[PDB]
C-alpha cells in the first residue's frame, strides 16, 4: 500500500506551531519521488541524509510533524536552534534524522481581515525537550502575585497570534511547514 | 510600583568584573525578557544581551564571546559579567524589558549606570 | 546587520509646529519596529508599540505610522517638555539594531 504523504500535505488545514499534531507513518511503501521531483517548495533541505538518496533508503518509521510558521522563523526550524519558535513551540533533536520542506501558502493562509486563527504559544517558563508539545494556556505569570487565571500586570496571555496578511515581505507571509523524522516497516 | 535598579557600575580595569546587578520587584526573572541597552557619552543607544524566560541567550556582534548575560532566580536579578572590556566599553548602561511578544513596547525601566574604563 | 537612517539627525522648530522623525530599514519590518524618547539624565522612555498604537501613560501628543521600510514619528502638537533626542530602535529580527538618533530643540 502506498504510504498517505497526500493527507499531510495537501490538507485544508494543519494545526498551529504551539499545538502540532504529530503523525506516525505505518507499514506503507514510501514514494520520495513525489516530495523531491517535485518542488513547490521556499525551503527544502535535509538533515544528515541527501534529497536523492533518500529513494533507496528506509526506515523502522517515520513521524510527519505538521505545523505553520511565518518564512523567516523557518530558519528557527533547525537542530541547535534557540528562537521562539525552537524553544516555546516546536524543537527538532539535536540527532535530527530528517527533511525539513517549506513552500508559501499565502494565497490559503493570509487574509485582507488579518488571519488570528493561527497561534504560537509565546510566553513560557523554560525551554522544551526534544520534540516537547505543550498546548497548555495556563496564564502567564511574570511575577510574584498569583494570576489566578485572571490576567493584569505580569499575568499575560501566554498564547500569542499570528496576524497574517496578503500586505507584508516574503520574511512575514505565512509558511506552511511538515517536517519528516526517521527513526531505527516503511520501504519503497 | 513597576522598577529596575542598575548597580555595580563606575570605574573597571579592562576584563574587570563589576557584573551589573538589576535588581527587580513585582516581576520574576526567571520568566521574562530582559536586556542590556548601553550608551557611549555623546553616542545613539546600543543593544548588548537578551535572556529570553527559557534562559535564551544572545550577544551583539560588539559584544559577542566577551559578555555573558544571566540571572539569579531566587534574588530576582540580572547580571552581566563583561570580559575583554575596551576603551570603547565606557557607557550608560540601563537594564530594561522589552514586553515579552514583540507586540508591546519596552514597559519595565532603570535609570541606568555609566561604566567607565580609562588607564 | 541591519542598518537604518534617521533623517533629520537634529531638528528645530516653534511650539506647536508638527515634528516628523523618518526611519528607514533594510529589509520589511513589519510593525515590531518602536519609537523611544532619550532624555539626557533621564532613562528613554517608549512612543508607539506595534508601531501604529500608544503605550498607556505615553503623552497624545506622540503618534506613529507606516509599514515595510519606511517609518514616520508624528507628533501633532510639539511641547515644551519634549526636549529631547529620538531613537527608531527595532526588535523585528536578530541582529537587533537601535536608530541613529533625532534630537528636537524648540526655537
Amino acid at each position: 500500500n502506498l504510504c498517505p504523504f497526500d493527507e499531510v500535505f495537501n490538507a485544508t488545514k494543519f494545526p498551529s506551531v504551539y499545538a502540532w499534531e504529530r503523525k506516525k507513518i505505518s507499514n506503507c511503501v514510501a514514494d520520495y519521488s513525489v516530495l523531491y521531483n517535485f518542488t513547490p517548495f521556499s525551503a527544502f533541505k535535509c538533515y544528515g541524509v541527501s534529497a536523492t538518496k533518500l529513494n533507496d533508503l528506509c526506515f523502522s518509521n517515520v513521524y510527519a510533524d505538521s505545523f505553520v510558521v511565518k518564512g523567516n522563523d523557518v530558519s528557527q526550524i533547525a537542530p541547535g536552534q534557540t528562537g521562539n519558535i525552537a524553544d516555546y513551540n516546536y524543537k527538532l533533536p539535536d540527532d535530527f534524522m530528517g527533511c525539513v520542506l517549506a513552500w508559501n501558502t499565502r494565497k490559503i493562509d493570509a487574509t485582507s481581515t488579518g488571519n488570528y486563527n493561527y497561534r504560537y504559544r509565546l510566553f513560557r517558563k523554560s525551554n522544551l525537550k526534544p520534540f516537547e508539545r505543550d498546548i497548555s494556556t495556563e496564564i502567564y505569570q511574570a511575577g510574584n502575585k498569583p494570576c489566578n487565571g485572571v490576567a493584569g500586570v505580569n499575568c499575560y496571555f501566554p498564547l500569542q497570534s499570528y496576524s497574517f496578511r496578503p500586505t507584508y515581505g516574503v520574511g512575514h507571509q505565512p509558511y506552511r511547514v511538515v517536517v519528516l523524522s526517521f527513526e531505527l516497516t516503511v520501504c519503497g | 510600583e513597576v522598577q529596575l535598579v542598575e548597580s555595580g557600575g563606575g570605574l573597571v580595569q579592562p576584563g574587570g568584573s563589576l557584573r551589573l546587578s538589576c535588581a527587580a520587584s513585582e516581576i520574576i526573572v526567571s520568566s521574562n525578557y530582559m536586556r542590556w541597552v548601553r550608551q557611549a557619552p555623546g553616542k545613539g543607544l546600543e543593544w548588548v544581551s537578551d535572556i529570553y524566560p527559557g534562559g535564551t541567550t544572545y550577544y551583539a556582534d560588539s559584544v559577542k564571546g566577551r559578555f555573558s548575560i544571566s540571572r539569579d532566580n531566587s534574588k530576582n536579578t540580572m547580571y552581566l559579567q563583561m570580559s575583554d572590556l575596551r576603551a570603547e566599553d565606557t557607557a550608560v548602561y540601563y537594564c530594561a524589558r522589552p514586553i515579552m511578544g514583540g507586540r508591546h513596547g519596552m514597559d519595565v525601566w532603570g535609570q541606568g549606570t555609566t561604566v567607565t574604563v580609562s588607564s | 546587520d541591519i542598518q537604518m537612517t534617521q533623517s533629520p539627525a537634529s531638528l528645530s522648530a516653534s511650539v506647536g509646529d508638527r515634528v516628523t522623525i523618518s526611519c528607514q530599514a533594510s529589509q520589511d519590518i513589519n510593525k515590531y519596529l518602536n519609537w523611544y524618547q532619550h532624555k539626557p539624565g533621564r532613562a528613554p522612555k517608549l512612543l508607539i508599540f506595534d508601531a501604529s498604537t500608544l503605550e498607556t501613560g505615553v503623552p497624545s501628543r506622540f503618534s506613529g505610522s507606516g509599514s515595510g521600510t519606511h517609518f514616520t514619528l508624528t507628533i501633532s502638537s510639539l511641547q515644551p517638555e519634549d526636549i529631547a533626542t529620538y531613537y527608531c530602535l527595532q526588535h523585528d529580527h536578530v541582529p537587533l539594531t537601535f536608530g541613529g538618533g533625532t534630537k528636537v530643540e524648540i526655537k
